[PDB]
């Protein structure tokens, strides 16, 4: 297989600098040209620049000429995007892309803020709450009180993806986010199958695995 | 910079419909244009390059064409999986430029939501807070009303809801509503209910639970 793995999401203070990475697996320098793209809601994709790992040559979108610096290391097969003098306008998702734009990284969410990071508390949303439903049952996890976004939620370490809905986070009056991830499953196998949600909030290095099962009463 | 003007910004289309998106280059780009697709999860993939050449593995329903400075992407039979934002990319000169993007929305039949209600977990209760969650699963259209009722009394000021984007499989939406109360306030009442109103229902559907000792 082949893909581009980008560094984790993070929060950085205004005025500071940060360096994002994009490591390639499968291919390497041979393809040449590693591009960096910026994206914000209601704003399309914006090209920052690109680098030729073979000779270190770089080309930038004029607007980023004094804001972004792209570097590459063929040995470790990694490209870096250094952003300086961070401002609220730098809060976005950054994507790295290979030659011809065939391979794209999963993106890195950068939040510029003067606030502290906050790890979430993960609570189970047990199936068959009081009693069983008409054939199908729902279950999930409540990821509450975290900052900033985003949070990654998997089920059974990737083994469960069918019928999953991870809702957009809501901003609570405290300035902290909260979201839920739910799954609909057969009610008949609640006693035989195991469902565990895998939560990860990179900005605070919080990683939680919560087994969601029907509670006794 | 070569400006890529993409239209329309948003497009709503029924399943099986033949749709097209267009990008007009402000400069001669000689066919050096790619079409990229970004799904709800942030995943970006290239569908076409050289204006009309389909990438390996790209479904035949996708096709690109050129007529002067007008570059179009056409989808023969719109499928639920096609729900995404499409961007044209100019790679003829520097700096590389993207079109504004076209948000493709999917029209489908009215579907009634399956409602579920969840009590606060015991471990959360230990922390002094209680979040009651109401789930409206797989419905269409997006419009829906959810009302919280504690002991039959309508609630206001203590809830937050969030709706997903259209599902990649069936084009439906799902809504989650959370009623957050303090442990003390939670323990003060018995019946917690969620009343849902949606076009796919002849009458409001109410789901509830009674906080009994376990
Ligand atoms: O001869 C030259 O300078 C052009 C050859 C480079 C083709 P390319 O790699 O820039 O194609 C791409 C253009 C843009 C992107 N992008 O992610 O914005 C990705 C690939």
């Amino acid at each position: 297989q082949v893909q581009l793995q980008q560094s984790g999401a993070e929060l950085v203070k205004p005025g500071a600098s940060v360096k994002l990475s994009c490591t390639a697996s499968g291919f390497n320098i041979k393809d040449t040209y590693m591009h960096w793209v910026k994206q914000r809601p209601e704003q399309g994709l914006e090209w920052i620049g690109r680098i030729d790992p073979a000779n270190g040559n770089t080309k930038y979108d004029p607007k980023f000429q004094g804001k972004a610096t792209i570097t590459a290391d063929t040995s470790s097969n990694t490209a870096y995007l250094q952003l300086s003098s961070l401002t609220s306008e730098d809060t976005a998702v950054y994507y790295c892309a290979s030659y011809y734009g065939i391979y794209w990284g999963q993106g890195t969410t950068l939040t510029v803020s003067s606030a502290s990071t906050k790890g979430p508390s993960v609570f189970p949303l047990a199936p068959s709450s009081k009693s069983t439903s008409g054939g199908t049952a729902a279950l999930g996890c409540l990821v509450k009180d975290y900052f900033p976004e985003p949070v990654t939620v998997s089920w059974n370490s990737g083994a469960l993806t069918s019928g999953v809905h991870t809702f957009p986070a809501v901003l609570q009056s405290s300035g902290l986010y909260s979201l839920s991830s739910v799954v609909t499953v057969p009610s008949s196998s609640l006693g035989t199958q195991t469902y565990i949600c895998n939560v990860n909030h990179k900005p605070s290095n919080t990683k939680v695995d919560k087994k969601v099962e029907p509670k006794s009463c | 910079d070569i400006q890529m003007t993409q239209s329309p910004s948003s497009l709503s289309a029924s399943l099986g419909e033949r749709v097209s998106l267009t990008c007009r280059a402000s400069q001669e780009i000689s066919g050096y244009l790619s079409w990229l697709q970004q799904k709800p999860d942030g995943t970006i993939k290239r569908l076409i390059y050289a204006a009309s050449t389909l990438d390996s593995g790209v479904p035949k329903r996708f096709s690109g064409s050129r007529s002067g400075s007008d570059y179009s992407l056409t989808i023969s039979s719109l499928e639920s999986e096609d729900f995404a934002d499409y961007y044209c990319l100019q790679y003829a000169s520097y700096p590389r430029t993207f079109g504004g993007g076209t948000k493709v929305e999917i029209k489908r039949t009215v579907a009634a939501p399956s409602v579920f209600i969840f009590p606060p977990s015991d471990e959360q209760l230990k922390s002094g807070t209680a979040s009651v969650v109401c789930l409206l699963n797989n419905f269409y259209p997006r419009e829906a009303k959810v009302q919280w009722k504690v002991d039959n009394a309508l609630q206001s000021g203590n809830s937050q809801e969030s709706v997903t984007e259209q599902d990649s499989k069936d084009s439906t939406y799902s809504l989650s509503s959370t009623l957050t109360l303090s442990k003390a306030d939670y323990e003060k009442h018995k019946v917690y209910a969620c009343e849902v109103t949606h076009q796919g229902l002849s009458s409001p559907v109410t789901k509830s639970f009674n906080r009994g000792e376990c």
